[PDB]
């Protein structure tokens, strides 16, 4: 790598973390990583267009990718990506998913509380965006309604409208990867007893994270730009090159196992549960990728 | 636990002391901007004392026959009798000195005198008489205007912050304000002539000198 | 307790008073007692001065504290030092404490900009840390002869 | 501004902010029996003009989150009825410069 | 002991000298290069040195593009984060767009 | 973002810290053979090189001081007083 670069060379001065929405890394993406395997044409112990060389890296001695060419050696490596037939939860972030859950209307997405409460106008004050996710989270949590007429600050007599909706909140539990929601009527009167659990799918998560407003969710730590909330659910999934497998592939070719076989019983038409066995058989095997790449070191 | 949460405060090069994020913490290092291992204990003259004994140190009147520099002080001696304008400025001199002991009886409100500053005047003042081999028995050519502007020019040039602004004005004149006021009174009129008896030369040197350290005091940026 | 306080011709004089010291501590109370002077009334919890009389007052009852602690076992250590400590548990505005993927998937999506001044930070990027000796740049003098 | 004995009503305080521009301050007399900006320790807080602050800002090349700040219901901010946004200087004594002034913008 | 630790280091850090700093907590892990585009911080760079083409495919830019070293151990670090779907993002400017 | 030569507000004084990473890049380019700008009156040793080059003030070197902010000003070697 003693070859030259005309790119001007520097430090680095600054480090911003996010996180990478599907669009850019199908944007940045090389291969479409489909078939998972290595080699073999058939039968041709040599080289796929599907999984390993598709474009990115190369153990081979050649001077060669897809004309970027370099030393099995001084190639970065690049980046593949596998495009996921059902949206599946990020592993590391369930439990704040779980909690924007919690501070979300999950029928229209806004904010359970706002600028007409106070508690939460101290808590909408607060200049750290943890401890402010924290604060408004603990003043959220709590909100079972998604109001629509709400007793302003000034003749309380009167009250005020806000975005509105008017629909019951659930309480929503951990039971894995998956999150679990039971609803109610009231806390036991006359009315409603027997909540109705139901689970959460990704896909309605990943649709309500969506409809949250850029003011809402930037009040709860996100970022327009680097980070939206519906990142943190998986939709594309970048697919490293071999400078980071020293064994990994082992566990992205069941991925795709199971991409695969997700994919063919959407498309057979297949009953309900099902899709959804195959649909969390995807997210185990996704999940177990990455809690496995807490290989760091 | 100390070091880390003081690790990354670091002085910068406008004099600010800040943390990794650029948050001030302080506007100047120390609130003077200068490295403690550049300052000493020192007197401050002006503070202490009882107000006939200030008035006799400090009080030059040249318009009075007890009260004027005798002329052995000086060689402009005689002709500075009655003299009504150097007396103008004599009394400015002589406010000044009033004022920086209220002031400084206001900071210090027990009255202790001595307190660390940089640039330690009275053994600079010492070396220039060892330096000038200097007789106590002969007037001193030194002039009223020398002494006093003299020490009027020597505190523009203490120069801690350097911005063209007025903001940054201030933030250098109150920077130096103690030091300035340990300056004048080791510098007034009656003690460099009667007690140091300096000459001019010698004087001009004092003064060089303490710039010289003073600029050297200041700390540096960079510094953890 | 001796008070050193300018006599009437100027000179510093003892001149003693009378001074309780109390077990406990209601200040926002006995603050308000006829016949105390309010102006000079103190008390070792800094927190309480913090909240009657806010955070400068705070900030100079904390540097008091230290300093107390520092002289009483016989030392002195210049005014800077703890200076720049009370300025860093006071800059809030109140009195603050001062005693892996995890974090940076936090880092991920908070959108946390590491501003590289640290010397780990540094280190793991092969650099040298904007401190000391690497607080400014270094640059070929193409402007002399 | 108002003082009051000893209580307001939960929902008597809730008819404060009410009337925007014009604000509404409240104090317990007892507060007030002294005056903590008489206090030695208490140094003297000036509120800086919304120039003064535009010239601070510049001078020292700052953003608003890079200054020392003082709570909205810091004593003396409630004192000199400071607002969010606001900037004080500060003036204190000093036994190293005699005189040093620093400045916190109200949160 | 026979180290150089916590302690030791802020011993250093206080006396100012960065460049031991670095010598002595290095890897000897070579500094290895990367290219990094200058809008989303990434080493997406497609460096093609011999016929001297540089593109971020995704970005749509050849112009904004510098060359880093860092040790190998990092350039790794990265990546696993970025199959992660963590963006750890290098930028050469700290003051910005403002 | 940049300062222009008149305007410069930072100390005139070279400080201890540039001064040693001055005469420290210098030396290890005079440790490398790298040509020398002044008369070896014996000498071997790279830093001492140096830093009879700084006296005589022959290190054509540019300081570049960062302000917080991110602007920045440029102090020669040359220009900056030694004490
Ligand atoms: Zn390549
Ligand atoms: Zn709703
Ligand atoms: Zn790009």
């Amino acid at each position: 790598g003693q070859q030259y670069s005309s790119a001007p060379l520097r430090t680095v001065k600054e480090v911003q973390f996010g996180l990478f929405s599907p669009e850019e890394v199908r944007a940045i993406s090389v291969a479409k990583i489909r078939f998972p395997e290595t080699m073999d044409e058939t039968q041709t112990r040599a080289k796929i267009g599907g999984l390993n060389d598709p474009r990115l890296g190369s153990i081979d001695r050649n001077l060669k990718c897809q004309t970027c060419q370099e030393g099995m050696n001084e190639c970065p490596g690049h980046f593949g990506h596998i495009d996921l037939a059902k949206p599946v939860f990020h592993v590391g972030f369930i439990a704040k998913i779980k909690k924007v859950c919690e501070c979300v209307c999950m029928h229209c997405g806004k904010l359970l509380l706002d600028e007409h409460n106070e508690l939460m106008r101290q808590a909408l004050a607060i200049k750290d965006s943890k401890k402010r996710f924290a604060a408004i989270w603990t003043l959220c949590k709590t909100k079972m309604v998604c109001e629509t007429d709400v007793p302003s600050e000034d003749d309380p007599t009167q009250l005020v409208s806000r975005g509105g909706c008017g629909n019951t909140q659930p309480t929503i539990r951990k039971d894995g990867l998956k999150l679990v929601g039971s609803w109610k009527k009231d806390r036991a009167t006359g009315d409603a007893d027997e909540p109705e659990l139901r689970v959460l799918s990704t896909e309605e998560i990943l649709n309500i994270f969506k409809h949250i407003s850029v003011k809402d969710f930037t009040s709860l730590g996100f970022n327009e730009v680097f980070s939206r909330p519906e990142w943190m659910i998986l939709t594309c999934l970048p697919v490293p090159p071999p400078p980071v497998r020293p064994d990994l592939t082992f566990k992205l070719a069941d991925i795709l196992k199971a991409n695969i076989s997700l994919e063919t019983l959407e498309h057979n038409g297949a009953p309900h549960h099902a899709i959804e066995e195959a649909e969390s058989l995807l997210q185990f095997h996704v999940a177990t990728y990455m809690d496995s790449i807490r290989a760091r070191l | 636990r100390l070091v880390k949460a003081l690790e990354d405060i670091m002085v910068h090069y406008d004099n600010t002391t800040r943390n990794s994020l650029g948050n001030v913490i302080q506007f100047i290092y120390g609130e003077d901007g200068m490295d403690a291992a550049h300052i000493e204990k020192q007197s401050l003259d002006t503070i202490g004392g009882s107000d006939a004994a200030f008035e006799k140190r400090y009080r030059v009147d040249l318009l009075n026959t007890d009260h004027t520099l005798d002329p052995s002080l000086l060689e402009s001696g005689s002709e500075i009798l009655g003299d009504l304008k150097l007396q103008v400025l004599l009394d400015e001199e002589y406010k000044q000195l009033v004022k920086d002991r209220k002031f400084l009886r206001e900071v210090f409100v027990d009255g202790e005198a001595n307190w660390p500053l940089p640039v330690n005047i009275r053994r600079i003042i010492q070396n220039a008489q060892q330096t000038f081999h200097i007789d106590h028995t002969k007037p001193s050519d030194l002039t009223i205007k020398d002494i006093v502007l003299g020490v009027k020019d020597l505190q523009e040039n203490l120069l801690v912050l350097r911005g063209k602004n007025e903001i940054i004005q201030n933030a250098q004149r109150d920077a130096v304000t103690l030091f300035c006021c340990l300056l004048r009174s080791r510098l007034a009129t009656r003690r460099v002539l009667q007690e140091y008896r300096l000459t001019k030369q010698a004087f001009d040197w004092v003064l060089s000198n303490i710039e010289a350290q003073f600029l050297r005091s200041v700390v540096h940026p960079g510094e953890m | 307790y001796d008070r050193k306080v300018p006599s009437p011709t100027g000179e510093y004089v003892k001149e003693p008073e009378w001074v309780l010291e109390t077990d406990g501590v209601n200040l926002s109370e006995v603050m308000t007692v006829p016949g105390i002077d309010p102006t000079r009334i103190y008390t070792n919890s800094f927190i309480d001065i913090m909240e009657v009389l806010g955070i400068e007052a705070g900030r100079a009852a904390l540097y008091k504290e230290v300093y107390n602690v520092i002289a009483s076992d016989g030392s002195y250590v210049n005014y800077r030092h703890m200076a720049l400590l009370v300025d860093v548990m006071t800059t809030q505005g109140g009195l603050t404490s001062v005693t892996t993927v995890e974090i940076l998937f936090e880092a991920g999506a908070s959108a946390e900009l590491d501003d590289c001044r640290g010397v780990s930070e540094n280190v793991i990027l092969g650099q040298m840390a904007p401190i000391g000796t690497g607080a400014f740049d270094v640059m070929i003098d193409e402007e002399s002869l | 501004i108002f003082v009051y004995q000893n209580n307001i009503t939960p929902s008597a305080m809730k008819l404060v902010p009410s009337i925007p521009p014009a604000t509404i301050e409240t104090f317990n007399e007892a507060a007030l029996v002294v005056n903590i900006t008489h206090h030695e320790l208490v140094p003297k807080h000036i509120r800086l003009s919304s120039d003064e602050k535009r010239e601070l800002l510049k001078r020292y090349r700052l953003k608003e989150s890079q200054l020392p700040r003082i709570q909205r219901a810091d004593p003396v901010a409630l004192y000199l009825g400071l607002k969010r946004g606001e900037v004080v200087k500060i003036i204190r004594k000093s036994e190293t410069s005699g005189r040093y002034a620093s400045y916190r913008i109200c949160m | 002991g026979l180290r150089f630790g916590e302690m030791e280091r802020d011993c250093m850090i206080a006396h100012g000298a960065a460049s031991f700093l670095k010598e002595r907590l290095m890897e000897a892990s070579d500094a290895f290069r990367v290219h990094i585009c200058g809008i989303c911080g990434l080493m997406t760079v497609i460096a093609k040195l011999n016929h001297n083409q540089f593109e971020c495919k995704g970005c749509d830019n050849k112009i904004d593009i510098y060359q880093i070293h860092i040790p190998y151990a990092a350039k790794l670090l990265f990546q696993e984060l970025m199959a992660m779907n963590i963006t750890p993002r290098l930028y050469t400017d700290r003051s910005r767009d403002f | 973002k940049a300062i222009p030569k008149d305007q410069r507000a930072t100390t005139p004084y070279m400080t201890k810290y540039e001064r040693a990473r001055i005469l420290g890049t210098r030396a290890l380019q005079i440790s490398m053979n790298a040509p020398v700008f002044v008369d070896l009156e014996g000498e071997t040793d790279p830093l001492r090189i140096a830093m009879k080059e700084l006296a005589e003030k022959k290190i054509p070197l540019v300081i570049r001081r960062y302000l917080p902010d991110g602007s920045f000003e440029d102090w020669s070697v040359e220009e900056l007083i030694v004490d």
